[PDB]
RNA sequence: AUGGUG
RNA sequence: GUUUGACCUCAAAUCAGGUAGGAGUACCCGCUGAACUUAAGCAUAUCAAUAAGCGGAGGAAAAGAAACCAACCGGGAUUGCCUUAGUAACGGCGAGUGAAGCGGCAAAAGCUCAAAUUUGAAAUCUGGUACCUUCGGUGCCCGAGUUGUAAUUUGGAGAGGG
């Protein structure tokens, strides 16, 4: 068979947008791996993961139709990655053009400079299990379809999927803006594993506004 | 926070067995560029867009003498639509 | 579509009538009601300090009337708010004093 | 059509004679008619008008009222029509009873009940204290309920009839 | 907090209602399955797995409760 | 009293007995007509509990929809009788090919509802025909009418709030 | 385009 | 007991008492809903959640006593006005589209139901009829009504007793 194998929950809170919806189409039907649930505190996620029995979970929080906050880890032990999306560009943008295959396994770029902190290469890990598609499968199809990338911009760090034309290629994505806000222990769970302060919570911003 | 303790063993705990086997299952290569070079203006999209649009090139290229090499191939096919 | 109100002139006029009228029966009474003292929200304003709604069934005991008679004694009185401030508290106790103090009532 | 076994458990009702025994005791009992409240009250309203009192007795027969000497618990036997126009209403008053250990009894009609109480219709009528005389005409009857209707009909509470 | 009241009478009326189909299955694949497709299927016919609380427990404890 | 044991009950309508007992009453409908009579609540609770006195005035009509709903079968029972005032409504039964509603409504000109200050209210002219323009229960929910932010939409109108919230308006000394 | 008279 | 009667359901009446339709439709509440055109004659948007159409009232209508706003030393039903503001946000991030709380001020008003037994008493109500002081009252008789009329209570609590 094969060694790789990997499932992945896709549940959202409630408040759903276009923005919300339109990424949760795309990134539902990226994972030919994963089960596709209706939407729901912090707990039952994991057990979640015991009923329809999956080995990768994924959260994506709203805030006042704002913050999105992707909870990220592989229940029950995890460890999470708590993150907050900015500039979401999804596959349905005008100027994205493609058409992919369905369940496709992508071929993934990514930087070198995440080494560099072991964070960066948790998240790494953390992503290649969940986003990327154990080859193959089931439902896929063989051969390749699109690329995947991700890396850092002032650690705010693009991923992004272009359509291969046979190499050239045009971004089908969805161009996406990363940030790690905070690591915990397991799967949803303990105290905070690691912080970075770089990030200014849009709420707190507004904190600082009504002071003049 | 700011824990590389924990974040050690759970580079321990979480990776996968890639260490273990060939380039098969994620298909994620780890390039050369840290493309925090050559940007000259974060506010600039296309200039790491160019960045990272040779980056999934180059990626993709040496990756085609991976999945020329792993015997099977990259590209779509064009026989077939679904 | 474009409403221009060329009675501004009149229609405070009208409204100077009908507190006029509305004085023509009520005489003795003061057309209004007492209300409290109250401190507004939002890191902006929080230092000013407002009118309120009315003042509370707590504020309203501790001042030594009940509501059901308040109301009908020219108080106005709230159900839905809080009392917290001892301050806030303080001062509308007080008003409510004054205002007992000074009124009178007529008998039947 | 196959009916539930809570359903079903009317149409299972008191025979002619033991139905024939409650209404020789309820016939005692019919509250008082309206008429008969004008009588009283007036006689009286000319007496203390110019010139001591035992409890008044009736069956109690508010649906709602009923009801509501159960889960007291109050009552002592109670009737109950198997013909309720919304069936709904006394569906649980068998299982209810049941559980309280209170003598029901299903006595068929709500004319046949509603004759007794000087209304068009009951449902349910029944009673708790009762004067002294058939007091042991009760303990035999809800005696007789007990043992006709209580004991070997157990079986109703399964058997989906039809 | 609730009166004891309406404790009787939720408990009885859900006695004397009957069980609809849902509950029937669940119990079903309870005595048979269990839990496992219980939640599964129970979540999947309701809301969500709060609500799978709900019913799931509430079955089991009717079957020990049917004793 | 029962409707606390009524209730308690109705919100169970998968039950077995509700099965039958609906099964048969669907049936006995559909042999009559659409906007048939009843002098009888099916469900006295949502009887009381919307309102139903039992007393002279009131008048259960019974409605049958094909398949807003709710409303239609305000509408056609509101066409029909015209001297009587809506009041509220509910949900019995549904056939496969129908949904089956009961209306209760209020007889104006009875003068025992013209007493009773609760319900004599209902008498003054500006009900007339409540149900053309979605007064009701439902009738302002499809309007979308109540408290919050879940509505800006409306809590006066949408034609209102779009009429005053596009045009200009120009004071006498400008502004 | 809307709604109407032939 | 093959009669007799009660209840149900459903009829019918040139019986009494009522009541609805049409007219107007400035305004207001709903349902339906285009095109010119603008934007490149564009698939979006726009024009417009408009106009013509259909249904329904009033002197106003509609909304209304939080399953509200908030995030602070907290305001406290609605509606309206100045203001937040062309701000946030939406934008082939294009035409352009576009808010809300807070703040000032006008006017200010609160409440009904259902959910516990009146059980030592349907205490309620329509109508008829006679008289009277008649936008009604009282006596009488039916009828509704116990599958619930009246009283008590609406979480701001409340109830029973003392």
């Amino acid at each position: 068979q094969f060694m790789n194998k990997q499932r992945t929950l896709l549940i959202s809170s409630r408040g759903v947008n276009y923005r919300h919806r339109h990424l949760i189409q795309d990134l539902s039907g990226l994972l030919p791996h994963s089960r596709k649930e209706p939407k729901l505190d912090l707990q039952q996620l994991n057990e979640i993961a015991e009923l329809y029995n999956c080995n990768n979970v994924l959260f994506f929080e709203a805030r006042k139709h704002q913050d999105l906050y992707l909870w990220l880890s592989k229940p029950p032990n995890g460890p999470t990655i708590k993150f907050y999306i900015q500039n979401l560009h999804t596959m349905d943008e005008l100027n994205f053009t493609g058409n992919c295959l369905k369940g496709s396994r992508p071929v993934l770029s990514f930087d070198q400079r995440f080494e560099s902190s072991p964070h960066y290469q948790l998240i790494k890990e953390l992503l290649v299990h969940n986003f990327g598609v154990p080859p193959n499968a089931r439902k896929s199809k063989p051969f390749i379809d699109h690329v995947m990338s991700f890396s850092i911009v002032d650690d705010k760090i693009w991923v992004r999927t272009y359509e291969i034309s046979h190499i050239s290629l045009v971004e089908i994505g969805p161009r996406f803006v990363m940030t790690v806000i905070l690591i915990l222990e397991g799967s949803f769970g303990g105290p905070k594993i690691y912080e970075n302060k770089q990030y200014v919570s849009p709420n707190v911003v507004r904190a600082q506004i009504k002071q003049q | 926070v700011n824990n590389t303790k924990a974040m050690k063993h759970a580079l321990e705990r979480v990776q996968l067995p890639w260490k273990k086997h060939s380039f098969q299952e994620h298909q994620s290569v780890t390039s050369e560029t840290n493309t925090d070079e050559h940007i000259k203006d974060i506010y600039d999209d296309t200039e790491r867009e160019l960045a990272f649009y040779k980056q999934s090139l180059d990626a993709v290229l040496v990756a085609r003498d991976e999945l020329k090499r792993l015997k099977v191939p990259f590209k779509r096919p064009l026989d077939y639509f679904a | 579509r474009v409403k221009v109100h060329f009675d501004q002139a009149g229609k405070k006029v009208s409204r100077r009538n009908a507190r006029a009228t509305r004085a023509a029966k009520i005489a003795p009474r003061p057309l209004d009601l007492l209300r409290p003292v109250v401190r507004a929200p939002t890191v902006k304003y929080n230092r000013k300090v407002r009118a309120g709604r009315g003042f509370t069934l707590a504020e309203v005991k501790a001042a030594g009337l009940t509501a059901a008679y308040a109301r009908t004694i020219g108080i106005a009185v709230d159900h839905r708010r809080q009392n917290r401030n001892q301050e806030i508290f303080d001062a509308n106790v007080q008003r409510l004093k004054e205002y007992q103090s000074k009124i009178i009532v007529f008998p039947r | 059509l196959k009916v539930p076994p809570t359903i079903a458990q009317f149409q299972y009702t008191l025979d002619r004679n033991t139905a024939a025994e409650t209404f020789k005791l309820f016939n005692k009992y019919r509250p008082e008619t309206a008429a008969e409240k004008k009588e009283r009250l007036t006689k009286e309203a000319a007496a203390v008008a110019e010139g001591a009192s035992p409890k008044p007795y009736a069956v109690k027969y508010g649906l709602n009222h009923v009801v509501a000497l159960i889960e007291n618990k109050k009552a002592k036997l109670v009737l109950i029509a198997n013909d309720v126009d919304p069936i709904e209403l006394v569906v649980f008053l068998p299982a209810l009873c049941k559980k309280m250990g209170v003598p029901y009894a299903i006595v068929k009609g709500k004319a046949r009940l509603g004759t007794l109480v000087n209304q068009k219709t009951s449902a349910v009528a029944a009673l708790t204290e009762v004067r002294a005389e058939d007091e042991a005409a009760l303990a035999k009857l809800v005696s007789t309920i007990d043992a006709n209707f209580a004991d070997k009909y157990d079986e109703v509470k399964k058997h989906w009839g039809g | 907090a609730a009166s004891n009241r309406t404790k009787f009478v939720r408990s009885l009326v859900r006695e004397i209602a009957g069980l609809s189909p849902y509950e029937r299955r669940l119990i079903d694949l309870i005595r048979n399955s269990g839990e496992k497709r219980a939640r599964k299927v129970a979540k999947k016919r309701l809301g969500s797995f709060t609500r799978a609380k709900a019913k799931v427990e509430e079955m089991n404890n009717i079957i020990a409760a049917s004793r | 009293g029962a409707y606390k044991y009524l209730e308690e009950l109705q919100r169970k309508k998968q039950s077995d007995v509700l099965r039958f007992l609906q099964r048969v009453r669907v049936w006995e409908y559909r042999q009559k007509n659409v906007i048939h009579r009843a002098a009888r609540p099916t469900r006295p609770d949502k009887a009381r509990r919307l309102g139903y006195k039992a007393k002279q005035g009131f008048v259960i009509y019974r409605v049958r929809v094909r398949r807003s709903l709710r409303a239609t079968a305000e509408e056609r029972v509101g066409r029909r009788a015209a001297n009587l005032r809506v009041l509220n409504s509910y949900w019995v039964n549904q056939d496969s090919t129908y949904k089956y509603f009961e209306v209760i409504l209020v007889d104006p000109q009875h003068k025992a509802i013209r007493r009773d200050a609760r319900y004599n209210w209902i008498c003054d002219p500006v009900h007339k025909h409540r149900e053309a323009r979605g007064l009701t229960a439902t009738g302002k929910k499809s309007r979308g009418i109540n408290k919050g932010h879940k509505f800006n939409n409306t809590k006066a109108g949408r034609r209102k709030t779009w009429k005053r919230q596009n045009t200009l308006s120009l004071w006498r000394y400008r502004k």
